């Protein structure tokens, strides 16, 4: 609810023009939601990351990101590497 | 004090300013290593003067 | 250089007698002032050597009209503090009087301790404000001091009273004392009695012995704020290089005190600093913002989460300093010491630069504007009225703090880059 | 945000005093307050953390001239809620005027908590409708924090009184309650104690200590009714998230209560849902229907079992309804707790929108209207005819609460689109 809840009320509000894309506010967001969400801070927690693919010209009208490709990124260790393929994470991407 | 000294101030004012901006957007381009610039400004004094580009 | 201490007045030689015992037991020190056999600190600053390891603090301490210092005389630790110098009313006129026909011989000790040490760097007072005796001669001996010492500074531990609202001529008697020390006070650590009673009464039921309860309060505040040069460390190991960052203006000298752990008798740095910004943790009774914070921590604390900790701080926003400059939550780190309890492993103290305790002297002002127009405690005693006849030291005092009542709330404005 | 209670009068201070204690055990806390050794859970909503783990609740207890209410000091449970916050007729006009001139120092102890916490979303009232002191004190509370915090959402834990009709003022305390509580309550879950009684003769022999047994079937339904909120979610996790389904138009806020087993002292998921379709288990006392239905299932749930479950509750139709709202049942989740009994792992309850609770409200309406004609108790009370001259706050409730008798029977219409 958090991670999605920042980015939401920027998103709706302005900086429509890919200013919401700022690699800091991004990485400030991530942090920010993973610290605040209170699951729990732990070593699973590293190797997350708050990423984009597709660049947005502009978000569009009601500032839908129908598509924004914002990609949540997961490194794996050489060993599940093998285990976790990376289109396999680029199927878990979809449902987020 | 009133004038000659505001003399010498203002210029190294603006000059430690240029020297310090330029400084801390050099450091914003890299990616712990980002806590150097969050906590520089843990007010939000001079969060920020010109967006570069 | 080697701090020393000017203990005055009956309830400023109380707060002294305290602090001294409570940096024996602290250091290695018996009450005979003789290096303890059960004992990696810098005791070079606060206590004095002697060849046999007598560690005789460098404190003054100033007698006038004497009962309480009678009673320092018989205890075991009179020993503990021989530089075997102390030195023969209840209004400010009274106090400034007296002290000025001693001054020479008060003066002249002040001399002893300054050759005997290899360097003098500041002269903390433990000063009562509205003191009675304290009052008044402690204004006096802090205008002599900053001439004489052009180059040194002068901090006060002072113990602001505020006890609800005895004394009749209270207000005059502080409004006096901080004009004094708006201008000739480089430095100034702000107290109030009814701060340290409210939480007296929070964390304990003690109500009725608040006064001697109470200076345990004070002491713990005391020697916490020195601990960083008392003890060796990368950072803050000389006063005056902590000084700076808590004052960033000259007349804005009075600095708000806390305490993690009011209840001092594991905890991580993410909470010690949280704790610490709540109000309950204060110890101090239009838009309102600190000027600048300071924190030093003193226990088991882990190296790297401190860094994580400033960031959740940052996050948490317990509070904002949104002043004119970049002033920032600072984090210091220092060391607990062995033989005393180590328990709440980790506890901290901060110390903040806070445009609240402009409340605090506005209200002192306010009783003496309304007691002004009275007249009713004029004191018209003669030595009052042939000391001042003009009356007009009150009236130079009025406008001094309501410049400095008036320059706090100039800090608010956006605007202090202009003059406050 | 965390979630703030005021619990008031002498009925509603005992059913928060037993829910916090309920939530005592089943949370990992202790009577000091201190969290237990052998203890995934968000108790941050409804617990306070202190520094060293003495999750204190958010409670706020009201009190006025108690004298049984020294029975809360003196128990083991007294440490556990400390934010030292409890402030000293049977007349609804008598409670209303006390709560007037003691209002703000209330209001200031609701602002302490609401400047401690991170952020609060909505004031939990156990109020007692027809409740001497309690009702009155509670109307007038009700309408202050709507004005004050508008953007916060209350509910009522409303525990409408009905012993089968002692007070001879009850139906005129209850007509007036309801006036304020239809106007300024976003939420209110209604129980009834004849209800409750008639579950205390079903499930055991109880029936003269009713009001002492009968609390813990109170507690049970309240421990449960945010236990999805309590415990970490997928789905629902905010307060408002959950609301905003059982109340589907803004008037109709009145929700019954079941609790699939009446004696919880394996069942699968099929089983579980249909009992609380059964009128055994619901604990509330022209064609009539549900405007929306919800239900929460603890335990380790077999999922599978429920799309045959939810198609299965459909095939049988055990709940009719056809509102103007959708009103498809809502099926959620949830852990039962690592600390209390397994007995009956899984056991479930309900929170549904009903308009035969339209019946209950008709009855003190009825008993009112009856009571009005004779005018047998207008009290004339110096203090009830003073504060109300005109006695035509009662004719204003009466034509508010006849709006909604008549808003209900329009919701069972088939054209509440039209207004109602
Ligand atoms: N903090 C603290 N303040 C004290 C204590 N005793 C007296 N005071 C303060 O000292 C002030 C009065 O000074 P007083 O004792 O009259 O000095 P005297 O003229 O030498 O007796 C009051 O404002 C008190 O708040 C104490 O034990 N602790
Ligand atoms: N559920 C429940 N209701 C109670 C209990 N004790 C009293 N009541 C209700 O409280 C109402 C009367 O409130 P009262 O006790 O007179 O409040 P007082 O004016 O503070 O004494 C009645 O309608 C009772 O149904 C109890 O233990 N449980």
């Amino acid at each position: 609810q958090s991670l999605s809840d920042l980015l939401f009320e920027k998103l709706g509000a302005g900086q429509t023009p890919g200013e919401l894309l700022n690699p800091l506010v991004l990485n400030s967001v991530l942090s920010k939601a993973l610290q605040c969400s209170l699951h729990g801070d732990t070593p699973h927690a590293s190797n997350l990351s708050l990423a984009l693919k597709y660049l947005p010209e502009v978000f569009a009208p009601n500032a839908p990101d129908v598509l924004s490709c914002l990609e949540l990124r997961y490194k794996v260790d050489w060993p599940l590497n093998i285990v976790i393929t990376e289109g396999c994470v680029s199927k878990y991407s979809g449902v987020f | 004090l009133v004038s000659g000294f505001e003399a010498t101030i203002n210029k190294f004012d603006k000059n430690f300013s240029a020297h310090l901006l330029d400084l801390l957007a050099r450091l914003s381009i890299y990616s712990g290593m980002a806590s150097v610039i969050s906590r520089l400004d843990f007010n939000g004094f001079y969060t920020e003067r010109l967006e570069r580009l | 250089r080697e701090i020393i201490t000017l203990q005055l007045g009956q309830c400023g030689n109380q707060i002294g007698f305290e602090f001294w015992k409570q940096l024996c037991a602290e250091h290695g020190i018996s009450p005979e002032g003789i290096v303890e056999e059960f004992a990696t600190d810098r005791k070079d600053v606060f206590f004095y050597q002697a060849d046999d390891e007598h560690y005789i603090p460098r404190a003054v301490l100033l007698d006038l009209e004497p009962r309480v210092i009678h009673s320092i005389l018989n205890s075991p630790y009179a020993k503990l503090y021989n530089p075997e110098n102390i030195y023969l009313g209840n209004n400010w006129a009274s106090g400034f009087s007296q002290g000025e026909k001693i001054h020479e011989d008060i003066f002249d000790i002040i001399d002893r301790e300054a050759d005997g040490s290899d360097s003098l760097e500041g002269f903390v007072l433990c000063h009562s404000i509205a003191g009675g005796t304290g009052s008044g001669l402690g204004s006096y001996l802090l205008e002599r001091l900053n001439d004489r010492y052009p180059k040194k500074l002068v901090q006060t531990y002072s113990v602001f009273p505020n006890q609800d609202e005895d004394v009749v001529v209270q207000p005059y008697n502080s409004l006096l004392t901080l004009k004094r020390l708006t201008q000739n006070a480089d430095c100034v650590v702000v107290l109030d009695n009814t701060a340290l009673n409210r939480i007296a009464t929070d964390r304990l039921h003690i109500q009725n012995p608040s006064f001697s309860q109470i200076n345990q309060l004070v002491s713990t505040i005391m020697s916490a704020s020195t601990t960083t040069l008392r003890y060796p460390g990368y950072m803050n190991n000389d006063l005056i290089g902590l000084i700076a960052s808590l004052i960033p203006t000259p007349r804005l000298h009075f600095l708000m005190t806390g305490y993690t752990p009011l209840t001092t008798d594991k905890t991580t740095v993410l909470d010690v600093m949280r704790r610490l910004l709540q109000p309950k943790n204060v110890m101090v009774s239009t838009n309102h913002c600190y000027i600048a914070i300071l924190n030093i921590i003193q226990g088991e604390v882990d190296p790297t989460q401190v860094h994580k900790s400033l960031q959740r701080i940052r996050e948490r926003k317990l509070a904002n300093f949104i002043p004119w400059g970049p002033a920032s939550i600072q984090v210091a780190l220092s060391r607990k010491s062995p033989y005393l309890p180590s328990a709440h492993r980790v506890s901290g103290l901060m110390m903040a630069n806070h445009t609240s305790i402009s409340s605090l002297f506005e209200r002192t002002c306010r009783q003496y504007d309304k007691l002004r127009k009275r007249e009713a405690f004029l004191e018209q005693f003669r030595k009052e009225d042939m000391f001042k006849d003009n009356f007009d030291e009150m009236d130079t005092s009025r406008e001094i703090v309501q410049q400095l009542i008036d320059e706090y709330h100039a800090a608010t404005r956006p605007d202090y880059i202009s003059w406050g």
